[PDB]
Formats: C-alpha cells, sequence, structure tokens
RNA sequence: UCGAUGUCGGCUCAUCUCAUCCUAGGGCUGAAGCAGGUCCUAAGGGUAUGGCUGUUCGCCAUUUAAAGAGGUACGCGAGCUGGGUUUAGAACGUCGUGAGACAGUUCGGUCCCUAUCUACCGUGGGCGUUGGAAAUUUGAGAGGAUCUGCUCCUAGUACGAGAGGACCAGAGUGGACGAACCUCUGGUGUUCGGGUUGUCACGCCAGUGGCAUUGCCCGGUAGCUACGUUCGGAUGGGAUAACCGCUGAAAGCAUCUAAGCGGGAAGCCCACCUCAAGAUUAGAUUUCCCUAAAGAGCCGUUGAAGACUACGACGUUGAUAGGCAGGGUGUGGAAGUGCAGCGAUGCAUGUAGCUAACCUGUACUAAUUGCUCGUUUGGCUUGACC
RNA sequence: AAUUCCUUGUCAGGUAAGUUCUGACCUGCACGAAUGGCAUAAUGAUGGCAGCGCUGUCUCCAGCAGAGACUCAGUGAAAU
RNA sequence: CACAGGUGAUCAGGUAGAGAAUACCAAGGCGCUUGAGAGAACUCUGCUGAAGGAACUAGGCAAAAUGGUACCGUAACUUC
C-alpha cells in the first residue's frame, strides 16, 4: 500500500536514489498503489550528474511494498522495502538494471524488461 | 477439532502428508510457478521465523535475504503450490516467533545449530 | 433543556402508568410446608427436602 | 424457485488443483419435510412449506402436532415456505422429501439469513460517518452524529435520517454465490462466499433469480 | 459486543477479583458453606472446582501449582489432604448454589455456596 | 425581533432546484474520421487530493468521466472548533497640544445549558382486528440501490491526401460506494504462556505470590475488527421526454396528426434487496381448544440475542449453563531429580508443564409438571344452500 | 519593515505546487538617530518560517482496560 | 458543606538510589459514609495498533519521541 506522501526507493540505474509519491493515478479517488500500480513520483535525491535530477515529476511503477501482495493460493509475500522503477512519458521503463527482486505481478507487455533485468523474480 | 465435525470431514480429504519440522530452521521449498504452457518449480530456501499449525490451514513464513533485502513469504503448507518441502538445516530457537530477526541483518540474524 | 410550558398531571400519570411493582412467585415446600420464593431456598433452610445446615 | 434450509456450520477453503483458494461455509442440510403444499384455488398463491431439524414433544404445541401429524412428517425445529409456481410444485406432494440434490455444483444461489446482531450501534459503526477530529480543541464530538438538520425551514428532521440505531440481527441476502460441492449421503452443501449470519443459525439456500 | 466471552468484571479491577476469588476459594474450603452475592458464587465454581480435580492427585507440583493459585498453606494441606480424597472420583460440580433470598444492605442477590458431600 | 434572532471561515451531517459538469437520448454544424461547437430532453447516480493564505474566493501542482451553478437564518456553534472580525494589555505608521483614534498593521486574549414539547433514529407496553390460541403467510404501501474508467476484439476496418482513427455489437479487468463475513493476511487480545528489573512476603534454600501503567518486554486462543475475503448496482418488461417517422385530410399539392399505426433516455412504474394487515379496508391459509380447555406469562439454566426490553433454546420425558473427560490452539522445555561446570549456566528426564473464550461428549452441580392470566360454542339482519 | 495603502510590489532561493518565510531592489501612501538609528554573543514557557527523529494529527479508524451512561434497591436537586 | 483548595515549625526507619526524587516495605494509620448487577451508543481517563508518516490543522494542538553514568567528539558565531 503506496500513497502520497511515500517515499520509496529506487530500484533501477536511473540516478535516483528516493522518491516520493504525490499522485496515486487511475482513479478519481484512488488511495493506494500497489506493485505492477503507476504513480506519479518527485525525486527527492538523486546521484550527481544522473539522467534524472532532483526535483523532477514523472512517472513510476511500484515493483515491491512492505505490505507485501497476495497470491491465489492465499499466500503473503512481503519486502522489507518500497521500491518502484522510474518510467518514461510514456509509461516505460528508463532503466537498463534493476536492483533486488520483483514479483511476478509485473508480467504483461509494458513491464517486461523490468522483468527480465531483475535479478529474481517471485 | 476446533471446526464442525462436518467441516472436519471435508478438510480431512485435502489434508496431504509432509515433512513435519520445527520453528527456526533452514527449509528449502518447491513452489510451482506457471511461464504460460509450461510448468517448472522454484527453489525458495531461507529460515522459518514464525510458523502456526491449524491443521489444514497450517501456514509457515520463510525469510530469505535476496540482493541485500530481505524477503518474508508466509507459505501454506497444505496448498497444492507446494510440491515438497525439505529441512536442509536444523536450529533450536527459546520463541517460536522470531520477530526478532527482521530487524537483525548479517551477523546478528543466525540462528545456532542443534544437535 | 428546559420545559417551555408546565407539563399537565395527566400528562406525568401517564408516564407513572408504566411503572409497577414486581410481585414475587410463591411455592410451598412439600417437606416444611412454609411460604417461600420460587427457585429461593426457605427461611428455615430446607430446600427440596434438603438440609442446608 | 423452491430451496431448502440449513444450519451453518462455518467456514472453511477448498483448495484446486491449480493451486486456488476457494473459501466457502458449510451448510447443514437435514432433509426438509413437507408439511403443506399450497396453491391458488385453496390459498390464492402457489408455495411449498417444509419442516427441517426436530422438535421435542414437551416444546411441540396441539396446534403445530396436529398440522404435522396432517402431513405425516415429524416436527422439525421451525416451519418454513418457499414460493413456488406451477413447474415447481410438479412434483412435490405434502410429506414427501427435499435433500441436498436439488442444488447441483457450480450454479449460483442466494443464501438469505440473519446476520450477526451488533446491538445498539453509533452512527460510525452502523452508517460509516466520518469521526471528527480527536485533538485541536474537540470536547465531546469525537464520535457525535453531528448536525441532523437546517434550520427553521425546514426547522424538522427528514424521514430516514441516519441516526445510532439497532445494527445486525436482520435478514440479510446474497446473490451470485456459487454451490462448490453436494453430498447427499451426509446431507451436507458447501457453498462459495460469506453466507450471512452467524454459525448454528439457519441459512435459506434458493436458486438465483439473476441466473 | 461480548460474543462467546466468559468471565466476570464485578466492578473490579483484574487483580482485585482475582484476589477476591482466591479469598472466597479459600473461605469456601475452610468453612464448607458461605453466603455470598450470585454472581459471585456462580463464578466461584470456575476457579474453586478446578483446584479439587488438580487437587485429585498428590503431589509436589501439584501442590505448588495450588499453593501458587491459592496462597494459603493451611488450605493447600486441607484441599489435598480431605476435599481431594473425599472427590476422588466425583466428576465435578463439586459447589452446589442455593439461592437465599436479597440482601438487606443493598438488595443484591444472595446464595449459598455449599461444598458437596456434608459441607 | 435591542426585558438579546450569536458574525466569517473550517469540521460533521445533510435536504432541495435545474439555468446539466460527467454519464444517457437527439436536431444543426464551417459534422470526412477522432475530437469538438450550439441548442433541445433528461436531476437516477456521481461530481478529487494538496502548496499559499483566517479565508469564502483566487492562483498554482497533479489527477478525473467530470472536479457543475444555486436555495436552505449567505443550511448546520442548546452538534464541534475559534484562525479573521469585535472588549479589556502592548507596540509600529499616521492624526490630534492632550486624553485618545484609524473597513491600517502586529503579539496575546474564559465559546454555558443533565432535552419538557415537535421532529428523527431504535425498541417495547396496552387494546383492537365480531370466541380464544400455535404457526405459515398475500401484499395496499414505504424505504434502500441506481456511478463509471481502462484493456482487448470487431479493426488499424469504415473514414481520411496524410496525420490520425470509429459508430453499432462482444469479452475481461479496475476506481469509488454499499452489504455480509473472519476461511485466508493482519490488528487487538488487562482471568493464556514465557523472559526480566526493584522491593516485600510465604519460617529459610528452592519454588512461588503482592506492588511498581497489564511494572516492563516477547509471543498468542476465542470474540470483534479492516487495511483481509465474498458479493451488488439489473442491459429485462410497460408507457413516454426531445427527436425521427408510416399512412393521411383539413388545404386536389405538401404535411409525424386532426382519425389511426410506429421507433425512442442513466429519466417515470415494475423487476432486485428490506419492512409491511394499527391496509380500524385491521386480509388469507393449516391446525388446536372450549364447566379455567388450547395456550400465554411469571420463575429457573441461558445464547454469535440484548441498554431494560424483546427475540432464540432448554427446565429431569434434559446437554440450557457451569464443572469434568478427550481433543484442538497458544507459549516453548514446568517442578523435582540427576549429570557437567568453582560459578553464572547448560544438558536429560520430556516438546515437557500450563493453557480464556474453541470442538466433541458427559447429569457431577443448578434448571421443583409450582403459581397467575386465559373458558364454558361466540350478538343481530339479510341471502344461497340445507 | 511590528512601519508599504496600491500589494499576493519586482527579482532570486526554498516546495510538484509558498498571499507565509529568507536574500535583494527602493516607487519610504506614512523609517531615521537618546518618544533614540543600525547591529549584536548570551538569554527568552517571545513572534514567523524550514528540517531530522517521532508518532492514531490524519488516509480510516479497530480492539482492549477502568470511571459514568443503562437495570435494580435507598436518598433525592436544577434552571424553566 | 463531614468541601479533591489553603494552613507555619518540628521528627526524618529499611532495601535500591546523588538524593527529603522515584519504587516496594517497617512503626503507625487507613480502604477516603450509597451498593449490587449488565458489560449498549456516547463521554472521560489510559494501553496496543497493519501500510503510509503531518497528507491533519490557523498552527506538529495533542500525542509520540529523547531521557542516566563514564569515555570519545562537537560547527557558525562570540562581549573569549
Amino acid at each position: 500500500m503506496i500513497q502520497v506522501e511515500s517515499m520509496l526507493e529506487v530500484a533501477d540505474n536511473s540516478g535516483a536514489r528516493r522518491v516520493q509519491c504525490i499522485k496515486v493515478l487511475g482513479g478519481s479517488h484512488r488511495r493506494y498503489a500497489s506493485v505492477g500500480d503507476i504513480i506519479k513520483v518527485t525525486v527527492k535525491e538523486a546521484i550527481p550528474r544522473g539522467r534524472v535530477k532532483k526535483g523532477d515529476v514523472m512517472n513510476a511503477v511500484v515493483v515491491r511494498t512492505k505490505k507485501g501482495v497476495r497470491r491465489p493460493d492465499g499466500s503473503v509475500l512481503r519486502f522489507d522495502d518500497n521500491a518502484a522503477v522510474l518510467l518514461n512519458q510514456n509509461k516505460a521503463p528508463i532503466a537498463t538494471r534493476i536492483f533486488g527482486p520483483v514479483t511476478r505481478e509485473l508480467r504483461g507487455d509494458q513491464f517486461m524488461k523490468i522483468v527480465s533485468l531483475a535479478p529474481e523474480v517471485l | 477439532s476446533n471446526k464442525h465435525l462436518l467441516v472436519q470431514a471435508v478438510e480431512n480429504a485435502q489434508i496431504i502428508e509432509r515433512p513435519s519440522f520445527g520453528p527456526g530452521d533452514t527449509v528449502v521449498v518447491q513452489v510451482k510457478v506457471r511461464e504460460g504452457e509450461r510448468e517448472r518449480l522454484q527453489a525458495f530456501e531461507g529460515i522459518v521465523i514464525a510458523k502456526r499449525n491449524r491443521g489444514l490451514n497450517s501456514a509457515f513464513t520463510v525469510r530469505k535475504i535476496s540482493s541485500g533485502v530481505g524477503v518474508e513469504r508466509a507459505f501454506q503448507l497444505h496448498s497444492p503450490i507446494i510440491e515438497s518441502i525439505e529441512v536442509k538445516r536444523r536450529g533450536a530457537v527459546r520463541r517460536a516467533k522470531l520477530y526478532y530477526l527482521r530487524e537483525r541483518s548479517g551477523k546478528s540474524a543466525r540462528i545456532r545449530e542443534k544437535l | 433543556a428546559v420545559q417551555k410550558s408546565r407539563k399537565s398531571r395527566s400528562r406525568r400519570d401517564m408516564r407513572r402508568s408504566h411503572h409497577h411493582m414486581t410481585v414475587a412467585e410463591l411455592s410451598v415446600d412439600a417437606t416444611t410446608g412454609e411460604k417461600h420464593r420460587r427457585h429461593h431456598m426457605t427461611k428455615d433452610g430446607f430446600y427440596r427436602g434438603r438440609q442446608l445446615f | 424457485a423452491i430451496g431448502l434450509v440449513g444450519k451453518k456450520c462455518g467456514m472453511t477453503r477448498v483448495f484446486t488443483e491449480a493451486g486456488a483458494s476457494i473459501p466457502v461455509t458449510v451448510v447443514e442440510i437435514s432433509a426438509n419435510r413437507i408439511t403443506q403444499v399450497k396453491n391458488t384455488d385453496v390459498d390464492g398463491y402457489q408455495a411449498i412449506q417444509v419442516t427441517t431439524g426436530t422438535r421435542r414433544d414437551s416444546r411441540v404445541t396441539a396446534a403445530q402436532k396436529g398440522h404435522f401429524a396432517k402431513a405425516g412428517v415429524a416436527a422439525g425445529r421451525g416451519v418454513w415456505e418457499f414460493r413456488a409456481n406451477d413447474s415447481d410444485l410438479e412434483g412435490r406432494e405434502i410429506g414427501g422429501e427435499i435433500l441436498a440434490d436439488l442444488f447441483e455444483q457450480g450454479q449460483m444461489v442466494d443464501v438469505t439469513g440473519n446476520s450477526k446482531g451488533k446491538g445498539f450501534q453509533g452512527g460510525v459503526k452502523r452508517h460509516n460517518f466520518s469521526m471528527q477530529d480527536a485533538t485541536h480543541g474537540n470536547s465531546v464530538s469525537h464520535r457525535a452524529i453531528g448536525s441532523t438538520g437546517q434550520n427553521q425551514s425546514p426547522g424538522k428532521v427528514f424521514k430516514g435520517k441516519k441516526m445510532p440505531g439497532q445494527m445486525g440481527n436482520k435478514r440479510v441476502t446474497v446473490q451470485g454465490l456459487e454451490v462448490i460441492s453436494v453430498d447427499v449421503e451426509k446431507g451436507l452443501l458447501v457453498i462459495k462466499g460469506a453466507i450471512p449470519g452467524a454459525t448454528g443459525g439457519d441459512v435459506i439456500v434458493r436458486p438465483s433469480v439473476k441466473a | 459486543m461480548r460474543h462467546r466471552k466468559s468471565g466476570v468484571k464485578l466492578g473490579r479491577t483484574s487483580s482485585h477479583r482475582k484476589a477476591m476469588f482466591q479469598n472466597m476459594t479459600n473461605s469456601l474450603f475452610e468453612h464448607e458453606l458461605i453466603k455470598t452475592t450470585l454472581p459471585k458464587a456462580k463464578e466461584l465454581r470456575r476457579v474453586a472446582e478446578p483446584l479439587i480435580t488438580m487437587a485429585k492427585e498428590d503431589s509436589v507440583a501439584n501442590r505448588r501449582l495450588a499453593f501458587s493459585r491459592m496462597r494459603s498453606k493451611t488450605m493447600v494441606g486441607k484441599l489435598f489432604g480431605t476435599l481431594g480424597p473425599r472427590y476422588q472420583n466425583r466428576p465435578g460440580g463439586y459447589l452446589r448454589i442455593v439461592k437465599c433470598g436479597n440482601r438487606d444492605g443493598d438488595n443484591a442477590p444472595m446464595a449459598y455456596v455449599e461444598l458437596v458431600d456434608r459441607d
């Protein structure tokens, strides 16, 4: 469960290290974003001379949450941090390396490169 | 027991045999994974921080560190997803619920071997 | 918080109408033959032909 | 459109071979003995009256005892009725049996029950009223109802106003619930969903009108 | 709600009601017949009968449990010497409550708690 | 209205209008398609979160199908707040010789009332319903609900120079809302189990108990619970709104209209869910009983039922509650003893001991065939049958 | 600017977004030198703004404990 | 008012503790002149709370949080 004004670690090599959620997209009064959900974020701390700069407003996708993700069998899968992956203006990943594991909720078409670049997919 | 007898009759059929194991011992679990038209088994190896026994609804949580961040999954003992469970290493813990290990990162997290 | 016009005696009595005193049920113990409240032991102490003391 | 009367035994889960959790509730189904068949000529409407369970003679009154003896059925723990039409009154005569085989696996059902009673409850719970600020000067209005009307015009509280009331212990119907499994020999029916009520209570299971 | 909850409050704190019922159990084991309030009598079974059940078998550990939950050594001795042996072969229900009217001072309903078998 | 009708804004809670913001149906278009513009019908639902500022408003950021205009004492302080305005203190600019003053500014500055009546939300008692009673019920009528995005497919088809890109049909999956539920994931769990600090006590060791927020800390049973699970908003019927008609005269033509016959909306009435015969028009059906009957109540054991009530179950022809027996769950290795160790402590006896509320049984304890209410065939008139 | 009406003056910083805050400009409605001018270490339950930690302040409330509210027995007001 | 207010000095035990703080006790004295039930909404006083962490609000109001000893180490500025 990620909501507005939530700090997320950056799980790719886009140059940002921490982002803040400013808008959960996909609903009039939508509250929370889970893994695989698209959010608007502001970059709060980035590495020097990176692709992305501090204070930039752009899109991201949540790739792991501390609340966890449920599976059809009733199991829950949790992580130790909240981490997302930065996206283009067309909601496509801008990453060449993915750090940390991701879940199989990113399976589809627009996050297939995130899935393939992740060191491990749960 | 806690459930009604009619419910117990249904649960008994769902019950499936599996190696018994204790808390706090490193375990390897085989999980069915669907990639589309093909089936595969994924190995999940971790210390078991917490276990709950409820007959058919028994569940155990496995915690492992991947790339410097811990991952916890509350696996279901009697579900058909779990093809097999084996105990790689056996450890002794004072308490059933190891919820202090989440705070622990490296040298502290380790559990003493049980002989 | 307060009345706007004093309540009438009839209106006051209408509320009182429901209030009623409870009347205890009465039974006689066979052994001792004394009035006592239903499901409650006798003054003497003989209940259903049994000696409490 | 005739249904059956059962007893909620509680919830459990069914595993699918694909490894999917199916939360189900088990309803005990004693045979429903038909005690009276109602029709247009005598009653003006068509229905099937049934009894289920068991009741001791000291608790069965003379009137109910005669009513049961007319049908030739043993007295149950209550008498229920199901609105029925010509198709549904086809083979159901007085003294007959209705079993769990009325319902087949995989179809949708509507389940009616007496929901768990919460007693006298406030607006926050019963009507989902937003709570007022805990701090910032709030005095005695953390869980207060708030304004109930506007002013002199209209000067009255409108009917249907949401206010603290008894919550629960009311008839509740849930629709579109699948039936996972049927056991005639054990007289037990397994239904997908919450199936409102508490365990041990009486639940009415009917075919879904939406279908 | 209190759905399926057991126990009593009796307008007391947890420690206070625990101590009061320990006192009541000791006095009941001593005199074998005590006049008390009816809810107190009904709740006294749940704490007194189990001590007799445990005292059915005499051992150091069982006597130490009785002392932990009673805190009267004389009365642990009595429980393990007379009530246990007397009640060896009785399955439960070691107290009979006999309603005895209402209290003078506050009209509280009253009852007599009597140990079965010549209390 | 001055023998007192509390201001602005905010919070909570709303109710109505349509001069309609979205959705819905249409005419025209400088309407090729997608997107629009204007007007007509339509009020059933829905109609954001933040930075600034006391703000209403306004600007901005980011969303949405959309972030509508208004009335309700510019709704709502005997429902809450008190930031601004509007007391008493102090100061700045300005005015005045001065006391002082400023729709100028700045710091600070007591918000009472146990609800009689109406209204509303629940829940009962009384009587009535043409003799009484135990149940099942029909429905005059009332309320609840009415939202909608995105993806795929039709189809990169129709259309279009390109760019772009459908109507109408079909499938899936989301956001908000609501109900139920606790099987799953969690929270709580102050009569569960452990660890531990200080002190006192049980004669003392040991083992325990009182107090220190449950002393603190780690877990956790049932119950309740959401953030967890399931489900629903219907693609149906009838009559219509704008609009579009068929045939057709008044008016040899034309004409949707005057006669007649059609299509047509998230709107109206049904359909879905809940209540409902105090529907005094008090209904219907099946049984039972009438020289205290059938039943109801009191009383007692009580329940996922409950403020009291009421409702549900049972009262020896009994599992209603407690206890008890066996389990399950939780905690995690009781006490005693022995061994190793100088010792703290570890190990074995042994997953041991304990275990609330959970499951299944069991009359051991308590539910006393005790009392009260309730009758004795139910008026009269007419008609059919008899 | 405790002083500026126009005014949320203009520019720069801070925020995704700043009528408040900081720095600067000077067009000072209506600063200014013992009704003292500009600064100033320390001090201040002083005013404004911004951060870390922290959290039920909040999204969104849930459970639990005690005192009331509720029922019974005794005593027994109030404004109007 | 047999009122949770005020009222000067004197004595100053034990175990922890810097302490006349705080905790539990000694001598001594008290349980505070309505009780019994139930365990509804709502109010008061407290405990715990998934994910987020000021998004609340006029304002971080309230709560949460920090908290001892010993040692290491400590910036701008300064009237040193």
